[PDB]
C-alpha cells in the first residue's frame, strides 16, 4: 500500500517545515518577550 | 450571664489595645466600671511585671509536710520496689532539701496562690468578682480586664497579663524543684544558690520594657559565645562581641563569667531557660508595619533573581538524577535541548553518573525532566484537620473585630450579620460536604484563577515569644491549607527521598552514623561546624525565584499550572492583622488598604506555607557555595537554621577554610534576597545542636531544666478537670524523659508536682491523711486510678511494657514497707468487675482491664454532638461514618474473634488494624483529638464546659472522701505478680490469656554483690564485667569498648561494661522460647551501676543479676491457635 | 518492508523532539510574562487570570 | 491495512490545520504584542 | 503489519491535543498582554 503511504508523505514533510518555522515566529516572539522584561 | 475568662493557662498573646480603648472614655459599659476602679498612679500595662513582681507572702501559710512525709514515704516504696536501695538516702534527702529551704518554699505557696485564684474566677456566669487578696495585692475582675493595687499604684490589665504572671511563678516553681533534684546526683555539687541569684539579678533590671526584654532575649546566645571564645582551639570566634550584657547590666555579666569558669556544662543548662520569666506585650501598629514593609521589600532586583532561580533549578536537576541513578539505576525519561553536551548523551545511553558530573552543574540547563509520577489529589486527612485554625470565607473577617471600636474610630456601623456564616473548623466543612471533591475545589488553582472568597489571610501574632514587636503566623481559609497539604505530601514523597543532602536527614541510620561520625571527629583537630540563622527566612522569598524550579515540577508530577500558582497567590491576596479595637476600614464589604491595618497584595505569604520547596531552594545555593571552593561538605537542615559540616583540607589550616566558607556562603545568599549578618553565625568546633539537643565536645547537654520548667497547655482538649492535668503532667515527665533526662530525676520532680497538683484541688480532709496520700500516689490508671508518672515503665525503659505486675509490685511492697493495711488499699482502687466482657476496650488496648475506670472525664464530641448533623447539612462522607454506629459493629467483630479458643490480644488487635473497623475508629479518633474542633465547639455550648467542671469536681471529691470498700485483693498482692496479673486478667475477662503478660525486671532478676553471692544464686545469672575500676566521671567519657543499644541515658555507662547471656544452664538462652525482654534485662542491670556510682560507691568486680522468681520463667510454646467459631464480619 | 515504516516513524520522533523543544520555550514565555503581570497586580485590585486552560 | 493508513493521514492533515491555526495565532499574538513599545 | 502502524499512529495522535493546549494557553497569555496594556 505504498501510494497511500506517499500520500501521506507529501504532507509529514510539510508537518517537518511548519515546526521548523514555527520555530523561528517563537523565537521573534521570545526576544520582544525579553526585551520587555528587561526594561519597565 | 455568658462563660468569661475561660483560658485557664497562657494561649493567647499579650495585647494592649483593650486598655488603651478603655483609657480614653469608651460607652462600654464594663469599661466605664473598669476606669472607675483605677487609682491616681495607673502604671502602662506593659510594665505589669514592675507591679506583680513586688508580691511577698507570709512565710509557711500552706501546711505542707503532710506532703514532704508522704512524697519521702512514695520514694521509699519505688526504690525499694526496684530493689536499688542505695538509691534512697539521696533520693528523700534531696526531696527534703527541695522542700525544707524557705525561698523554694515560698514560690511553692505563691504557685498555690496564683492557682487557687485561677480555679474561682475561671468560667464564671458572675461578671466582675470582688477583691481576692494574693499576699499584698488586690484584684478586681471585671470580665477580660484585670485591675491590680498593692497600695497607690495600680495597672489596668487583660486576662492574660495574669495568666503570665501565673505561668511565670509556675515555672520559677518548677526550676527550684528541678535545680534541687538534678544537683542532687551529680559529682558536682548544688547549684541552687547561682539559680536564686540568678532570679534576684534579673529581678533586679529596673529598665526600660524593650531594653528589658533585649536583655531577656539574649542571655542564651550571649552565654553560648562566651563558651565558644573560651572553648575554641583551632577556629577563632567573636560571637560575644554583639550583645550588650556587659554595658546594660553588669550583675548579670558577673554571674555568668563566673558560672563560666565552674562549669562550661552548667552554663548552657542555666542559660537556656527562655520562658521562666515574664512575657513581652507586642508593640501591634509599628511590627504590623514592619511586617508588612517585610513583605514588599525589593533586596536584589527581579532580573537576577530569575538568573540564580534558573542557576538553582540546574543543581535542583544534577541531584534528582543523580539519586535516580543511585537508586533506580537508570536515567529519569529526560530530553537533550540542542547543544547539549557529549558526556550527558554518553552517559544516558549508558546509564552511568560520572564523578565529573557533580563539579559541573552548567550542563544541566539543557537536560528537562519529563513525567515521573502524578499527582495524589485526595490526600490523607489526618494532617488536614490538625494543629490549624482556618476561616471559612472571606466575609468571615468582620467577626474578628468590635463593632463599638470600629464605630467610635471611622463613624459608621460594620452592618456585620448576627449568624456565624461559615463552618468553624474542617471538620464542619466535613458535615457540608465542601471536601468530598478534593479536585472539584483544587481545580481554580490548577487553571490559574482562584476564586475571589478564598482570597484572604488574617496573620496572627504568635503567643509565648521574647520578641518586643512579635513573630506572625498565618490563618488561613479552607482551600488554600488542602493546596498546602497536597503540595507538601508531594514534594515530602516523591521529590526529598531523591535528593541525597535531604534523604541523610530522612533516614535514621545514615542520620546516627554522620552524629556519631561527628563526635569522635570534632575533638581530635579534624572538621568544624558552621551555623547560619535567616532572620527574614519566610518572608524573603520572591516570585521570580521560585517560578523556575515550580515549573520544572509541574512538568515532573504531570499538574499544569499547580505549583507556580502559589508564587503570584501573595499579589493577588488580601491581607489583614487580627487586633479588635484596631479594625480595618470596610468600603463596599471589603477591607481597605491603609498601611498598618490591611494590605491588598503583597509579594509573599507568610511562615510555615511552601516550606519543603524554601528547604530545597536554601539547600541549593549552599551546595553551589561549598561545591566552588573545593570543600568537603554535609548539610544538616532544619529550616531557617542551617548547620553545615566541613571537614579538613590536608594544605590548609582550618581558619583559611573557614573565611572562605562564610565568604562563599555570604556571597550566594546575597543572590537570592536573603543578606545573612556577620553578627548572628558562628564557626565552632565544640558546640553545635540539631534537633533540639545541645551538643558540647561531642556530649549532649542535660537538659532537664528546660524541658522541666515549660509549661505545658494543660487539660487537653476538655473542660477543666484534675485527670486531664495531671495526664499533661505524667506526659510531660515522659516527654522529658524520652530526651536524656536522667529517670530519678524527673521521677522525683514528678512526684512532687502531682502533690501540689492535688493540693490545689482537694479539700483539706484528704491532704492532711498521710497514708491516704502515699497510697492515692501509688494506684495508677492500670486499675481505675488517677495518672501517675510514678506508675509509668516507660520512662526507665524505652520500649512499651506490660504496666500490671510493676503496679502490683509497687502496691505489694507498700503494705510490707509502709504501715499502710489492704484495707486502705481496696478504699483507693475500688475494683468493680464488670460482668460484660468489653473485648473492645481489649483491642484498643491490649494490656487493658475490664474494671471500672470513674475518673475518666466524658469525651462529649465522641459521636454525641451529632445534633448539628441531621439539621444543618445532609449529604457528606464524613456523616457515613458518623450517623451509624461503628461500636456496634465493632463489638460484633469483638464477640466474633473472641471465640479463639488460644487468644492472644496482640494478635485480635492486630486483626482489628487490618481491618476496616479499627481503621474507622481511628479516623473517629482524628475528629476529636484534633486541633480547632475543641475550641471552637468549646466556644459553642457556652454553659455545658462549665457546668460539667462543677459536676465532675463534686463528683471526684464525694468519690475519694467515700469510705466504701471494693474487691478484695489480698491474694492478688501476695508471692510472685506475673501470676497474679494472670489470674486478675481471667477474674476481669472470663478467659486465660497467654502472651501480654510481660513479668517486671526487678520481680524477675536480684541485684546481688559480686563477694556475696550465693551459689545457686550464681549458677543462673548474667555477669557484668567492667574492664577498669569505674568512679563518677566515668559516666561522662565514652569507653573503648563498643555499644545492645539500651535507652542512652546508660549508653556511656554501657561502654565500660561486657556483659553476656550465661544462664545457659537453667535457660539456653531463649531466641524465642521464654519470656525475657533482653533490653529490659541490659537496661536494668546498667541502672544497677548508675545507682552504685551516683550513690557515692565504685565499681571494682563484675557484678551479676540473679534469678529470683521462679515462676517468672514460664514457656511460650510454638502454639498453634484456632479460631473456633465462623468469622460474622 | 524497510523505508517506508521505519523513516516515517522517526519522523515522528524527530517532530516529538521539536515540539518539546518549542514547549519549553513556551514556557520561558509564560514564566516571564506571569511574573510581569503579578508585579503589575500588587498593590492594586487586580483580578487572577488564568494560565493553564482546563483539566482533562 | 488501508483504512488505518486513511485515518492516518486524516489525522496528520487535521495536525497541519492545527499548525496553520497556531501559525495565525502567533502572527496575531505578535500584532498585538507590538503595542508594548508606544504604550511605555 | 498493523501493530507497527498503531504505534506511530497514537504517536502522531498525542500531538494534535498537545498544539490545542498550547494554543489556549497562548490565548490566555494573550488575555494577559491585554490587561498589561490596559494597565500601561
Ligand atoms: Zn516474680
Amino acid at each position: 500500500h505504498s501510494d497511500s503511504i506517499r500520500i501521506l508523505g507529501e504532507n509529514i514533510k510539510i508537518l517537518d517545515r511548519s515546526m521548523k518555522t514555527m520555530m523561528e515566529t517563537m523565537k521573534l516572539m521570545m526576544e520582544k518577550v525579553d526585551l520587555l522584561y528587561a526594561s519597565t | 450571664a455568658g462563660i468569661n475568662r475561660t483560658d485557664q493557662s497562657l494561649k493567647n498573646p499579650l495585647l494592649g489595645t483593650e486598655v488603651s480603648f478603655c483609657l480614653k472614655s469608651s460607652s462600654l459599659p464594663h469599661h466605664v466600671r473598669a476606669l472607675g476602679q483605677i487609682k491616681a498612679r495607673n502604671l502602662a500595662s506593659c510594665d505589669y511585671y514592675l507591679l506583680f513582681r513586688q508580691v511577698v507572702l507570709p512565710p509557711e501559710v500552706y501546711p505542707i509536710g503532710v506532703l514532704i512525709r508522704a512524697a519521702e514515704a512514695i520514694l521509699t516504696v519505688i526504690v525499694s520496689a526496684w530493689k536499688l536501695e542505695h538509691m534512697t538516702k539521696t533520693l528523700y534527702s534531696s526531696v527534703r532539701y527541695a522542700l525544707t529551704n524557705p525561698r523554694v518554699r515560698a514560690q511553692l505557696e505563691l504557685h498555690i496562690a496564683y492557682q487557687r485564684i485561677v480555679g474561682q474566677v475561671s468560667y464564671s456566669r458572675e461578671a466582675d468578682i470582688g477583691p481576692k487578696r494574693l499576699g499584698n495585692m488586690s484584684l478586681q475582675f471585671v470580665q477580660s480586664l484585670v485591675i491590680a493595687t498593692i497600695d497607690t499604684t495600680s495597672c489596668l490589665m487583660t486576662y492574660n497579663h495574669f495568666l503570665a504572671a501565673a505561668d511565670t511563678a509556675k515555672s520559677r516553681c518548677h526550676l527550684l524543684i528541678a535545680s534541687v533534684v538534678q544537683g542532687a546526683l551529680w559529682e558536682q555539687g548544688s547549684f541552687l544558690d547561682h539559680i536564686i541569684n540568678l532570679i534576684d539579678t534579673i529581678d533586679s533590671i529596673n529598665l526600660p520594657h524593650d531594653d528589658y526584654f533585649t536583655i531577656i532575649k539574649s542571655i542564651s546566645p550571649y552565654s553560648q559565645g562566651l563558651v565558644m571564645g573560651r572553648h575554641n582551639v583551632s577556629v577563632s570566634s567573636d560571637f560575644a562581641s554583639v550583645f550588650t550584657i556587659p554595658e546594660s547590666c553588669p550583675q548579670l555579666d558577673s554571674l555568668l563569667k563566673k558560672l563560666l569558669q565552674l562549669d562550661p556544662v552548667l552554663l548552657l543548662m542555666v542559660s537556656s531557660v527562655q520562658k521562666s520569666w515574664y512575657f513581652p506585650e507586642i508593640r501591634m501598629v509599628d511590627g504590623s508595619r514592619e511586617q508588612l514593609h517585610k513583605m514588599r521589600v525589593e533586596l536584589e532586583t527581579p532580573q537576577a533573581l530569575l538568573s540564580y532561580g534558573h542557576t538553582l533549578l540546574s543543581i535542583f536537576r544534577a541531584e534528582f538524577i543523580k539519586g535516580y541513578v543511585s537508586k533506580n539505576a537508570k536515567w529519569p525519561p529526560v530530553h537533550l535541548l540542542p547543544g547539549c553536551d557529549k558526556s550527558i548523551k554518553n552517559a544516558r545511553e549508558l546509564g552511568r553518573w560520572s564523578p565529573a558530573f557533580d563539579r559541573r552543574w552548567q550542563l544541566f540547563a539543557k537536560v528537562v525532566i519529563l513525567r515521573i509520577a502524578d499527582l495524589d489529589m485526595d490526600p490523607d486527612f489526618n494532617d488536614i484537620v490538625s494543629d490549624k485554625a482556618i476561616i471559612s470565607s472571606r466575609r468571615d473577617w468582620v467577626f474578628e473585630y468590635n463593632a463599638a471600636a470600629f464605630w467610635k474610630k471611622y463613624g459608621e456601623r460594620l452592618e456585620r450579620p448576627p449568624a456565624r456564616s461559615g463552618p468553624s473548623r474542617l471538620v464542619n466543612a466535613l458535615i457540608d460536604g465542601r471536601l468530598d471533591n478534593i479536585p472539584a475545589l483544587l481545580e481554580p488553582f490548577y487553571r490559574g484563577a482562584v476564586e475571589f472568597e478564598d482570597r484572604l489571610t488574617v496573620l496572627v501574632p504568635k503567643e509565648k515569644e521574647l520578641k518586643v514587636k512579635g513573630r506572625f503566623f498565618s490563618k488561613q481559609t479552607l482551600a488554600i491549607r488542602i493546596y498546602q497539604v497536597v503540595a507538601e505530601a508531594a514534594l515530602k514523597n516523591e521529590v526529598m527521598p531523591y535528593l541525597k543532602t535531604h534523604s541523610m536527614t530522612m533516614s535514621s541510620t545514615a542520620l546516627t552514623h554522620l552524629l556519631n561520625r561527628l563526635s569522635h571527629t570534632i575533638t581530635k583537630g579534624d572538621s568544624f561546624v558552621i551555623n547560619l540563622d535567616y532572620s527574614s527566612w519566610c518572608n524573603g522569598f520572591r516570585p521570580e525565584l521560585q517560578a523556575p524550579i515550580c515549573r520544572q515540577l509541574d512538568q515532573m508530577f504531570n499538574c499544569g499550572y499547580f505549583f507556580r500558582t502559589g508564587c503570584t497567590l501573595p499579589c493577588f491576596t488580601t491581607f489583614i492583622i487580627q487586633d479588635r479595637f484596631n479594625p480595618p476600614y470596610s468600603f463596599r464589604g471589603e477591607p481597605v488598604e491603609d498601611g498598618v491595618t490591611c494590605a491588598v497584595g503583597t509579594k509573599t505569604m507568610g511562615e510555615g506555607m511552601r516550606q519543603k520547596l524554601w528547604t530545597i531552594l536554601t539547600s541549593c545555593w549552599e551546595i553551589i557555595a561549598l561545591r566552588e571552593i573545593n570543600v568537603t561538605f554535609n548539610i544538616l537542615g532544619q529550616g531557617d537554621n542551617q548547620t553545615i559540616i566541613i571537614h579538613k583540607s590536608a594544605s590548609q589550616n582550618n581558619q583559611l577554610l573557614a573565611e572562605r566558607a562564610l565568604g562563599a556562603l555570604y556571597k550566594h545568599a546575597r543572590l537570592a534576597g536573603h543578606n545573612l549578618k556577620v553578627e548572628e553565625c558562628w564557626v565552632s568546633d565544640c558546640l553545635y545542636e540539631y534537633g533540639k539537643k545541645l551538643f558540647f565536645r561531642g556530649v549532649p547537654v542535660p537538659g532537664c531544666l528546660k524541658q522541666l520548667s515549660r509549661v505545658t497547655d494543660s487539660t487537653g482538649e476538655l473542660f477543666p478537670n484534675l485527670y486531664s492535668k495531671l495526664a499533661c503532667l505524667t506526659s510531660s515527665c515522659l516527654s522529658a524523659a524520652m530526651a536524656d533526662t536522667s529517670p530519678w530525676v524527673a521521677l522525683a520532680t514528678g512526684v512532687c508536682l502531682y502533690l501540689i497538683e492535688l493540693y490545689v484541688e482537694l479539700p483539706p480532709a484528704i491532704m492532711q491523711d498521710e497514708s491516704l496520700l502515699t497510697t492515692l500516689c501509688l494506684v495508677g490508671p492500670s486499675i481505675g486510678g488517677l495518672p501517675t508518672p510514678a506508675t509509668l515503665p516507660s520512662v526507665f525503659f524505652r520500649g512499651m511494657s506490660d504496666p500490671l505486675p510493676f503496679q502490683l509490685a509497687l502496691l505489694q511492697t507498700l503494705i510490707k514497707t509502709t504501715g499502710v493495711t489492704c484495707s486502705l488499699v481496696n478504699r483507693v482502687v475500688k475494683l468493680r468487675i464488670a460482668p460484660y466482657p468489653d473485648w473492645l476496650s481489649l483491642v484498643t488496648d491490649p494490656t487493658s482491664l475490664n474494671i471500672a475506670q470513674v475518673y475518666r472525664p466524658e469525651r462529649q464530641i465522641r459521636r454525641w454532638i451529632e445534633e448539628a448533623i441531621a439539621t444543618s447539612s445532609h449529604s457528606s462522607r464524613i456523616a457515613t461514618f458518623f450517623q451509624q454506629p461503628l461500636t456496634e459493629m465493632a463489638q460484633l467483630l469483638a464477640r466474633d474473634l473472641s471465640t479463639m479458643m488460644p487468644l492472644r490480644p496482640r494478635d485480635m488487635s492486630a486483626l482489628f488494624a487490618l481491618s476496616n473497623v479499627a481503621y474507622g475508629l481511628s479516623i473517629i479518633d482524628l475528629f476529636q483529638k484534633s486541633s480547632t474542633v475543641v475550641s471552637a465547639s468549646q466556644a459553642v455550648h457556652i454553659e455545658d464546659v462549665a457546668l460539667e467542671s462543677v459536676r465532675y469536681k463534686e463528683s471526684i471529691i464525694q468519690g475519694l472522701l467515700d469510705t466504701t470498700e471494693g474487691y478484695n485483693m489480698q491474694p492478688y498482692l501476695e508471692g510472685c505478680t506475673y501470676l497474679a496479673a494472670k489470674q486478675l486478667r481471667r477474674l476481669t475477662w472470663g478467659r486465660d490469656l497467654v502472651g501480654v503478660t510481660m513479668p517486671f525486671v526487678a520481680e524477675q532478676f536480684h541485684p546481688h554483690s559480686s563477694v556475696g553471692a550465693k551459689a545457686e544464686l550464681y549458677l543462673d545469672a548474667i555477669i557484668y564485667c567492667p574492664q577498669e575500676t569505674l568512679r563518677s566521671h566515668h559516666l561522662t567519657t565514652r569507653g573503648d569498648q563498643p555499644l545492645q543499644g539500651l535507652t542512652g541515658y546508660v549508653n556511656i555507662l554501657s561502654t565500660w561494661l561486657r556483659f553476656s547471656s550465661d544462664y545457659l544452664h537453667s535457660f539456653s538462652k531463649s531466641s524465642d522460647d521464654y519470656t525475657i525482654h533482653f533490653q529490659h534485662v541490659f537496661t536494668y542491670g546498667c541502672l544497677y551501676a548508675d545507682s552504685v556510682i551516683r550513690s557515692g560507691g565504685v565499681i571494682s568486680t563484675p557484678y551479676l543479676l540473679s534469678a529470683s522468681c521462679k515462676t517468672c520463667f514460664e514457656k511460650i510454646d510454638s502454639e498453634e491457635f484456632v479460631l473456633a467459631c465462623e468469622p460474622q464480619y
